[PDB]
């Protein structure tokens, strides 16, 4: 899921933990270099409608093998009437992005979404066309992976309920902001429960 | 992918057995006509057997290649001829209709795809493993002057420019009658030219301003596919005026 | 290949309303030795009797239970040859799978792919349409499936299907025993049941071979324990 | 508007002009260049900028207006056989090509003339210049001009440009060569000696 | 590239657009009697700016496949079809021989929505808005784009500040021009604005 | 002779026999199936007692009703086996023309088409005109079924433009077959009228039979 | 090969008609019964899935209903083995073009993409068509909703209320009278769908496992796609069981 | 029979009935002699026009200006082989700058020739060719046939009426190798002649010489030099 | 079975021996050289004269100095032309002379028989041409017309018909046209073969007249021209 450059005029995923539901938070920008004009435009995608891939970088290709993507796991999804494991999806999108070989084109996936029929927490960022990534502990990526990582260790509330996540995540999107230019354009926050994905739409530039 | 041994294959008859069968397929067939116009080229056929629970789409005979360029098939038989086959050879004239429209500065010359139209039937009786279509199709467009044309092809590829031509039913017994009906005072408007496309259809149709089925195309603006409703109208007004002349 | 080759199907309709060479096909895998597949709803267990009447066999490889992967088995009916080809294929679209999704390929989307290749077959020329009926088994995503694939390239998923010799009889019994969402000791037994219908193919314990699958992934069971099962029948 | 290559389009008939000379610095080979290529009556080119990619564009479509007449038996249009040379330009960069070409022939409209480049432009305009040094001759040109010259001016506002041309860039030399198109079948008016119009000017 | 004006303001249903005439290959304005505003439909209009030369070749490739596509349909395109489909043709183009390194502006009206104005960068990222500018002049006119509506335009007010950009492009920015085409598109029939 | 090939059903039968009796010709009728069958070299000798008879007759025309019935089938149930079908084959060819060339003996033949015919048989210039029916009209189909009406009991519950209109342009045999079935129908219900109800219960039988015309409107 | 195993499996007929198509045509007859309605604001499928006995695990949504993409659907009728090859090609083809386009794939511009794949092995390669006549069911932002048919040949129509499987001729014909192009609500329509089955369906009592119904609505802003649960199928017969006995007496 | 029905069914001949078939062709062919000396190889041949206002035209081909065929079968099926021919003179010049070793150059059309007598009932090319070849072992003139194998001759004689022809080579087969260039071509112009009866006798046009050697291209007279050389006749005595 | 790639008993092809017979159905070529140009005459074959003459083409330009009219099977031509079109212009492009009309015919008659439904794919044929050409131009020797036919003699020709009844076009040629003849007269020979050729009637709409002479291109007669030329019998 290779994608031209990174100047998409903002890379940035945030995911963060808790118990009672998961959370993975992204910008909404598009429009590469400086100058942008939107502010919208579909980025992290449900693939199961309950769990969610981010593909991360330029529009266009960052689009086009998501879409792609999606036909291989609904093609899995479809035939049997149970969707999906995460674990099996997330070495999927590991070879995705190695079929395009060596001096590649840097994309940066965020998979952030509960296991299926399996019920244990899951966070993973792909970087490169690298070695297997399962964590169950938090992660944060993109380019300027180290201020985003700064935020995912930052929101874990692992007993207060989904509610109280959003409002220190909100603060967490907006400090991100000022310190690079990847934060922003728009901030489309995630809670995914198991059973749908609930979209809320950030209020910050 | 290609069948081994050949479909076609020259063997005493004279022609060829694939071109023979063609021929024949087309003339057991409905009535497909047009009439060249001065105003816009008029393409139509008798048959598609509508009756109020189907709505046409891309089910026309008739498919513009082209922004000033149109044909309109009949693969049209004794129990009828394919939209299958005639798909084929629309595909591969639209995508060179474009490039030459897009060669030319003023609209697409039909010459060109007609001359065309007629390779593409006939290298398929030349190639391993294939056969010719069974159409003949009216490819209708403007010059680059500007020049209204009407020209015909039958199915192994053969080409002529016409004032009007008519194919299926016999195709030499509608053709020699649409020059009877063909007036020049008759094409003069938008109307009159459409009426000419429409009295050689009324013939033999089975539950006639239904099935009639006919497009209008202008001088470089799109196809304009008309409903069998609004083409009912002109029908009633000509079969009053037909049935005066008797 | 160093000749011309051949492309024309060797399969043309009825005004019937049928494909004439696969219903030859059809009475092929009747004439096999009885396979059975159940998938419980507790896993999947893949049950044959293998005419070898010589046990003159030292297989401790290839069988009629033979698996595909880890978590993949695959059991056949009618003839040998049909199988070498199909089982060779399923473990290279094992292999496919598994270098992407690294979990070896699920049963429902295996069977798609299969069918497909089989169609082809039918379809094309210089190739002709099989007479083996597949049944594939899999535990994977935490659920059982059970797969049935036909010689034409059809497949259908059932709860418990029969397949073999008298598999009318199989079928019937299999209605009135097993129903729908029954333990994995009763899929088992009538298993053994099917092929004890009728047997004839020599009465020693490596002359049937059982393949379970489960939670753990798949094995193919020792023969010794296949004869155990067999014994309650009489 | 630039180089050795112009063409301009009047009221009384057309106007092409050309050079034939070759060798910027003192390095030279060609001394009866044809920059004005036509070995039929029907199409006329102009060449313009790199000497390699204007000769193997126009004898590619050399070629090609000949096939376009040959199809239809009649000649067709000045635009569609441009344009097919077009596509084949902007695709032919990774050689070095530059080609700044000028396509005139004869469309149903009317004359036609296109503007070429190896990028992909195609503009209809009643002047085009393919180069560089056509920089330098649109000031004389611009200021005396009227699109209802007589043919006699016309004729002499060219002669007059290259020995004014030759003063200011050098570059000209061994002959001028002079064609007008007339009505829409050309002709080359006179392969005139350089050592001539230096002194009419 | 790196020259080339556009901006687009849209209202009500209305769309008011301008672009320079001028190409120039080389150091001069090559030619000026030509527009490079195309209908690539009737009821679609691309507008491109960058390169001079390159605006045709893009022009010429969206002509075929805008056609493919209402061969598909079998009735005319759809606005959010249009972006889409041009954006990924021309990111893939801009490698190959034939590129496309151009800021294009889709005009269309919309078969249900009503009017959209799809936005198109150089890099090629899609995205519908109601607030765009385009070519070199992009980066100058975005900003003052963003601030002088308050959702979408009025007629009045926009012809006041179309005047007042006009005479900054030719100011600041650095084009070969002398002539300018000022144009609303209503989504049925071209209208002609004054130059200034 | 003639050929008679073309559409099936556009009334092939009843034109052999209505021409017969206008030129008033001894009209002989044999299958072209009957002449194969299980007795050993009965089947050429056959053939020349059907041309012998004729000729004796003295004005003659032979219908010979499904002669396309040879070609078509290698029946494999003949104990006489395929050296049956060519022997067969040969005599016809000989009696008509050969080296024996009798004379005033025209056969007409029908056939469904002549593709699907034999070629040794089939050759031109014993049969110097082949007639190929058209696909019957609207038209032509008004004209057969006022005879009919006159045939059947009068009413004016027999609507005959109404099953005409409805169908497509098709064979003869249809506007016979809507008559015959019309009739039979009735004595189903205890009645020994037709009526409106009896032809619009017909035409929908007599129409799938024959070639059916929902398939065909989705290729039209 | 042989030119003695060859009476050409591709020809042209005189007739126009492929010989292999019209034999094709009966084995669609074969299976059962698939048919789509249209709504004025959805488009339904209902069709009679392929099973019918005890034994199914019950691991496709439905054997006959293929979800293809978030705004199409097929069923198959006819041959099984030929329909999983359409089947899979359809999944990706359609879902291409929502996705990307962000625009709803037509009916009438998949059929014609299929059709030509189907046609060439009627006309060249000495090949063999499909088995089945495939019934389309979806929404495009052009023409709006529609419903499509295909046929072995690559021959395409565009209905807007259709049936085939067994007893076809006697469906479209009940099919003219109710229903002509629009009047009929999703209830209505969905009503109208459990009709046509019935009466063509030798058991008309049905069940939610016989048949399946799913639905393509667009509500709430997004196109949804779902397949009817087991509890809504039973409610639908048992709501069209008592209207049976009202309506036919 | 049922052995010729295609050319890869085997005929209990010992030499399927199929390539017999193709000698027909050939025979049937245009009157053609080939001889040759030890520095030059000449080609002889018989032109023929398909109607009475026609001037008659070279069977004569040229497959190059150092490699050079003669038809005997048809026109369309020699050529076939010549465009092959061509290409192959067009690289031999390439990669060897000689004239390519005409032994070598027989070899290749050869197996050309055995792929359609290989393939299922496809056709033998129905041409034999006299090639006249130079290169470093010396002249040339090969027998080519239908069938893959071909002979080295002194001189040979194919096409029709060519039995007449063939005596007069075996009366002068030592004299060709020892005679200067213009004899050779004379002695190929008595030959053919012998071909047709008493009465019918070759004039300038209806004759084709095709001269390559040492010394020259291969260059074709078809009025261009073809007089000197006709001059005495000496004909067979049917 | 066995094909019609397979040896008759007569010891020749079969495919071959049918095309010259499917030539016959057709239009005819006559094709008169004479030393001031060469003609070519070719019926358009109509079933009315309310066929439009503006665009019916059967005497093509295969260069500016050398025309070809076509005869035989009229489809079979139209693709043969075509093609024949870019290979002498290949020609043309490369030498930068003026084609002679021998060189076009030679290249055209390998291409005439390729046959087979082995050793050979799409591009290459499965059937022999029935398609006898008479290409007819001016070159730099001189005025030379050349006749082609599916069995790829190529032969010089001073007068050569073909046509409906191949015999019977070149009989009357036999009879009218002389060796050495003006212009005038041998447009004129034309017509009346024409006619004896054709089983159809003389009509402007009917036949289509093109020469090709010294200093001077392809040209396409017109309405005029062709009714100066039908009064000339």
């Amino acid at each position: 899921m290779s994608v031209m450059s990174y100047n998409g005029g903002a890379v940035m995923a945030m995911k963060g933990k808790n118990c009672v539901a998961i959370a993975a938070d992204r910008r909404f920008g598009i429009q590469a270099q400086m100058v942008t004009t939107d502010f919208q435009k579909i980025f992290p995608m449900g693939d199961r409608l309950y769990i969610g891939l981010a593909g991360l970088a330029t529009d266009v290709q960052t689009v086009a093998q998501r879409l792609k993507f999606r036909l291989n796991l609904y093609e899995l999804k479809e035939g049997r009437q149970i969707k999906p494991y995460t674990l099996m999806s997330m070495v999927a999108n590991l070879l995705y992005e190695k079929r395009f070989g060596p001096y590649y084109t840097e994309p940066v996936i965020a998979g952030l979404d509960p296991k299926t029929f399996k019920p244990f927490i899951c966070s993973l960022d792909l970087i490169g066309c690298p070695m297997v990534t399962d964590d169950f502990v938090v992660s944060g990526t993109c380019s300027e992976q180290m201020y985003g990582m700064c935020e995912s260790l930052w929101e874990p509330n692992m007993d207060p309920e989904h509610l109280f996540e959003t409002i220190s995540q909100a603060m967490l999107n907006a400090v991100d902001r000022d310190a690079v230019s990847g934060m922003g354009v728009i901030v489309h926050i995630i809670e995914k429960d198991k059973i749908t994905t609930r979209t809320l739409k950030a209020r910050m530039d | 992918m290609s069948y081994d041994r050949a479909i076609t294959v020259f063997s005493p008859d004279g022609h060829l057995f694939q071109v023979e069968y063609a021929q024949e397929a087309v003339k057991k067939g409905s009535t497909a006509v047009g009439v060249r116009g001065r105003d816009i080229v008029v393409l139509g056929v008798e048959k598609k057997s509508v009756a109020k629970l189907q709505d046409e789409r891309t089910v026309r005979k008739i498919c513009a290649l082209d922004d000033n360029v149109c044909m309109a098939f009949a693969v049209v038989a004794s129990v009828s001829g394919l939209t299958a086959d005639a798909r084929i050879v629309i595909n591969r004239a639209r995508v060179e209709c474009q490039s030459h429209r897009l060669t030319v500065g003023d609209p697409v010359t039909v010459e060109y795809i007609t001359r065309y139209i007629a390779s593409l039937k006939q290298r398929y009786t030349q190639s391993n493993g294939r056969r010719p279509f069974g159409i003949s199709a009216l490819i209708v467009g403007f010059d680059f002057d500007g020049t209204p044309r009407l020209y015909q092809t039958d199915p192994s590829g053969t080409y002529h420019a016409w004032k009007a031509n008519a194919i299926g039913r016999g195709a030499k017994s509608v053709r020699e009658f649409l020059e009877k009906n063909y007036t020049d005072d008759a094409i003069e408007t938008d109307d009159l030219t459409i009426k000419l496309v429409i009295k050689a259809l009324l013939e033999v149709v089975q539950s006639g301003g239904k099935n009639i089925e006919l497009a209008v195309m202008r001088r470089d603006q799109p196809l304009k596919i008309l409903s069998p409703e609004e083409i009912e109208k002109y029908v009633a007004e000509i079969e009053k005026e037909k049935e005066e002349n008797e | 290949m160093a000749e011309r080759g051949y492309s024309f199907s060797l399969t043309t309709f009825s005004p019937s309303g049928k494909l004439v060479q696969i219903e030859y096909a059809l009475a092929a895998v009747a004439g096999g030795a009885p396979s059975v597949g159940i998938k419980a709803a507790n896993g999947v267990v893949l049950a044959t009797e293998k005419k070898q009447k010589s046990i003159l066999y030292d297989e401790r490889s290839v069988h009629k239970v033979e698996p595909i992967t880890k978590h993949i088995g695959l059991v056949y009916s009618g003839m040998g040859p049909d199988y070498r080809v199909l089982v060779h294929r399923a473990r290279k679209l094992a292999q496919q799978y598994y270098l992407v999704y690294q979990e070896p390929i699920p049963t429902a989307q295996l069977v798609q792919r299969v069918a497909s290749v089989m169609q082809e077959y039918t379809q094309s020329g210089g190739v002709r349409p099989f007479g083996v009926s597949l049944l594939i088994c899999g535990w994977n995503e935490g659920r059982p499936y059970l797969f049935q694939s036909d010689p034409s390239g059809a497949y259908f998923a059932w709860k418990a299907t029969a397949m073999g010799k008298n598999y009318v009889n199989g079928k019937t019994f299999l209605e009135k025993r097993y129903n729908e969402d029954l333990e994995l000791e009763d899929a088992i037994h009538t298993a053994i049941l099917t092929l004890k219908e009728s047997f004839e193919g020599q009465m020693t314990e490596d002359n049937i071979e059982v393949g379970i699958c489960n939670e753990a992934g798949f094995r193919r069971l020792t023969p010794t324990e296949v004869r155990d099962y067999l014994a309650a029948i009489a | 508007t630039t180089t050795l290559a112009f063409k301009f389009q009047h009221g009384v008939i057309v106007a092409a002009d050309s050079r034939a000379t070759a060798g910027p610095y003192i390095a030279s080979q060609t001394v009866k260049k044809v920059i004005e290529i036509n070995p039929y009556l029907l199409g006329t080119m102009a060449g313009g900028a790199a000497d390699c990619s204007f000769w193997e564009r126009l004898l590619a479509r050399q070629c090609r207006i000949y096939e376009l007449r040959n199809k239809e038996r009649i000649s067709v249009a000045a635009a569609s056989k441009l344009l097919a040379n077009m596509v084949y330009q902007y695709k032919g960069m990774g050689l070095s090509m530059g080609t700044m070409i000028c396509g005139w022939d004869k469309r149903g409209p009317g004359l036609y003339y296109v503007d070429s480049e190896g990028n992909r432009i195609s503009g209809t305009a009643f002047s085009v210049g393919s180069g560089s040094v056509y920089a330098f001759g649109v000031m004389d040109r611009g200021y005396s001009y009227d699109l209802q010259v007589e043919e006699a001016y016309d004729l002499a506002r060219r002669a007059i440009y290259q020995a004014t041309y030759r003063d200011a860039y050098s570059g000209g030399a061994v002959n001028l060569y002079h064609v007008r198109e007339d009505g829409w079948i050309r002709v080359s008016s006179d392969n005139v000696a350089d050592l001539h119009d230096k002194y009419t000017s | 590239m790196e020259y080339l004006i556009g901006i687009q303001g849209p209202d009500y249903v209305l769309v008011a657009s301008d672009r320079v005439a001028a190409s120039n290959i080389v150091q001069m304005k090559d030619d000026h009697d030509k527009m490079f505003k195309m209908s690539e439909k009737i009821l679609l209009l691309c507008v491109g700016e960058a390169g001079d030369t390159v605006q045709f070749a893009e022009y010429i490739q969206k002509n075929v496949q805008l056609y493919k596509m209402r061969n598909g349909y079998e009735l005319s395109p759809t606005a959010a079809a249009n972006f889409t489909r041009r954006n990924l043709a021309d990111c893939l183009r801009s490698r190959t021989p034939y590129h496309v390194n151009l800021l294009l502006a889709g005009y269309d009206e919309h078969e249900g929505p009503a009017l959209y104005y799809m936005d198109y960068l150089a890099a090629l990222a899609k995205a519908p808005f109601a607030a765009h500018g385009y070519g070199a002049f992009l980066t100058l006119s975005i900003l003052d784009r963003y601030y002088t509506p308050t959702i979408s335009r009025e007629r009045a007010v926009e012809l006041l500040r179309k005047c007042l950009e006009e005479l900054q492009k030719r100011f600041i920015l650095n084009l070969p021009t002398f002539s300018v085409r000022v144009i609303d598109k209503d989504g049925i029939h071209n209208l002609e604005n004054i130059t200034f | 002779g003639v050929i008679l090939y073309g559409p099936p059903g556009t009334g092939k039968t009843l034109l052999a026999k209505a021409v017969a009796n206008q030129t008033s010709a001894t009209f002989l009728r044999v299958v072209g199936s009957e002449l194969i069958q299980k007795y050993l070299g009965d089947g050429p000798k056959l053939v020349r007692e059907l041309f012998r008879v004729a000729e004796e007759h003295a004005p003659s025309i032979v219908f010979i009703d499904e002669i396309d019935a040879i070609g078509t089938k290698r029946y494999d149930s003949n104990s006489g086996g395929e050296r049956e079908i060519q022997r067969t084959m040969l005599e016809l060819l000989n009696q008509l023309d050969g080296f024996d060339s009798r004379g005033d003996v025209k056969v007409i033949m029908a056939t469904n088409r002549i593709e699907t015919l034999d070629p040794a048989l089939i050759r031109p210039g014993r049969i110097d005109r082949k007639i190929e029916f058209p696909l019957p009209d609207e038209k032509t189909k008004k004209r057969i079924f006022q005879i009919h009406t006159s045939r059947m009991t009068l009413a004016d519950d027999v609507t005959l433009d109404d099953l005409i209109m409805a169908k497509d342009d098709l064979s003869g045999a249809d506007i016979k077959a809507i008559c015959t079935e019309a009739g039979l129908m009735a004595l189903r219900e205890r009645r020994m009228k037709v009526t409106n109800e009896d032809f619009k219960k017909s035409k929908e039988n007599v129409l799938y039979k024959k070639q059916e015309g929902t398939p065909e409107g989705l290729y039209l | 090969m042989s030119r003695r195993y060859d009476s050409r499996t591709t020809i042209f007929s005189p007739e126009g008609r492929l010989y292999q198509v019209e034999y094709a045509m009966e084995a669609i007859g074969h299976a059962g019964t698939c048919l789509g309605i249209l709504a004025n604001d959805g488009v339904l499928l209902a069709a009679e899935r392929r099973n019918i006995h005890k034994l199914l695990d019950e691991v496709f949504f439905s054997e006959k209903i293929y979800k293809l993409n978030e705004d199409m659907a097929c069923s198959v009728a006819g041959i099984t083995s030929d329909a999983n090859v359409l089947t899979n090609e359809l999944r990706l083809i359609a879902q291409r073009y929502l996705l990307q386009y962000q625009e709803p794939i037509p009916c009438e511009q998949l059929v014609t993409a299929l059709c030509d794949i189907k046609q060439a092995y009627t006309q060249f390669g000495g090949k063999r068509p499909f088995g089945v006549s495939l019934l389309y069911i979806g929404w495009d932002k052009h023409y709006g909703f529609q419903l499509y048919q295909s046929d072995p040949s690559g021959n395409y129509g565009g209905w807007k209320a259709t049936c085939i499987g067994n007893n076809s001729a006697a469906a479209v014909s009940m099919l003219k009278q109710d229903y002509k192009e629009g009047e009929m609500t999703l209830k209505s329509a969905l009503a109208l769908a459990v009709k046509v089955l019935n009466k063509t369906m030798d058991v008309s009592k049905l069940s939610a496992e016989k048949v399946e119904i799913a639905t393509l609505t667009r509500e709430n802003g997004k196109t949804v796609i779902r397949v009817l649960k087991q509890k809504e199928v039973e409610q639908l017969i048992k709501k069209h069981e008592e209207e049976e006995a009202k309506a036919e007496r | 029979n049922q052995y010729d029905n295609d050319v890869t069914v085997w005929s209990p001949q010992g030499r399927i009935h199929q390539i017999e078939y193709a000698m027909e062709a050939v025979k049937q062919g245009s009157a053609t002699v080939g001889l040759k000396s030890k520095t030059h190889a000449v080609l002889v041949a018989l032109k023929r026009a398909q109607s009475e206002l026609a001037a008659h035209q070279k069977k004569i081909l040229h497959v190059d200006n150092h490699i050079g065929i003669s038809i005997a079968g048809l026109t369309a099926d020699a050529r076939l082989l010549c465009n092959f021919m061509r290409q192959e003179c067009l690289d031999s010049r390439f990669v060897f700058d000689r004239p390519l070793p005409v032994s070598r150059l027989v070899s290749l059309i050869g197996s050309k020739t055995q792929i359609p007598t290989q393939r299922y009932g496809r056709r033998p090319y129905g041409v034999g060719l006299l090639i006249a070849g130079y290169d470093d072992m010396g002249p040339h003139v090969f027998q080519t046939c239908p069938s893959a194998n071909y002979f080295d001759c002194r001189a040979m004689s194919i096409g029709a009426r060519s039995q007449s022809a063939r005596t007069y080579l075996e009366r002068h087969m030592s004299e060709f190798m020892q005679c200067n260039l213009d004899e050779l071509v004379k002695h190929g112009l008595r030959a053919l002649r012998e071909t047709l009866p008493a009465e019918q006798d070759l004039t300038t046009k209806n004759v084709s010489i095709g001269i390559v050697g040492k010394d020259l291209e291969f260059t074709i007279y078809d009025d261009d030099d073809v007089s000197p050389f006709l001059d005495g006749l000496e004909e067979r005595p049917q | 079975d066995r094909g019609v790639n397979t040896f008759s008993p007569e010891g020749r092809l079969f495919q071959v021996e049918y095309a010259i017979e499917g030539h016959k159905l057709g239009s005819t070529a006559i094709g008169i050289q004479t030393s001031e140009g060469v003609c070519l005459a070719v019926e358009k074959r109509i079933t009315s004269p309310l066929m439009e003459p503006s665009s019916i083409e059967k005497i093509v330009e295969i260069d500016a100095h050398i025309g070809c009219a076509m005869s035989g099977l009229i489809a079979d031509a139209k693709t043969l032309i075509d093609k024949a079109r870019v290979e002498t212009q290949n020609h043309w492009f490369t030498y930068n002379e003026t084609m002679t009309v021998e060189s076009v015919t030679q290249a055209v008659s390998n291409l005439a028989l390729q046959f087979g439904e082995e050793d050979a794919d799409p591009g290459a044929m499965s059937r022999p041409f029935g398609v006898a050409l008479l290409f007819g131009g001016v070159d730099e020797k001189g005025p030379q017309l050349f006749h082609m036919d599916p069995s790829g003699t190529f032969v010089q020709c001073d007068a050569r018909a073909i046509g409906s009844a191949s015999e019977g076009a070149q009989s009357s040629l036999q009879e009218v046209y002389h060796k050495s003849t003006t212009l005038k007269e041998a447009i004129k020979s034309s017509l009346i073969i024409l006619k004896q050729v054709m089983e159809e009637k003389l009509n402007a709409t009917n036949i289509e007249l093109a020469t090709v002479q010294p200093g001077q291109n392809f040209h396409m007669f017109t309405k005029e021209e062709l009714e100066e030329v039908i009064k000339d019998i």
